[PDB]
């Protein structure tokens, strides 16, 4: 089972992560059985 | 393959499968509320 777990928050600086906590919610959890050691994004 | 043979060497209506990507159907009841009862949900 690949997984992805997601969130979406507010924010108003993009130099640093927030000091603050929210948890991430599973959207995707497919039996496909192939296995990840590495990966590029899409922009 | 002609439809005018007899079912032994005439063409095959034919196909076999392996029964998780998928599994069976699972039945359902009614949702039998306030008795004591047996149940699943989900398994
Ligand atoms: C994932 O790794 C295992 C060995 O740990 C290998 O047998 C399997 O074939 C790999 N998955 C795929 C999709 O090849």
């Amino acid at each position: 089972y690949f997984k992805i777990y997601s969130k979406h928050t507010p924010i108003n600086l993009v130099r640093d992560l927030p000091q603050g906590f929210s948890a991430l919610e599973p959207l995707v959890d497919l039996p496909i059985g192939i296995n990840i050691t590495r990966f590029q994004t899409l922009l | 393959f002609q439809p005018t043979n007899g079912v032994g060497y005439q063409p095959y209506r034919v196909v076999v499968l392996s029964f998780a990507t998928v599994c069976g159907p699972k039945k359902s009841t009614n949702l039998v509320k306030n008795k004591c009862v047996n149940f699943n949900f989900n398994g």
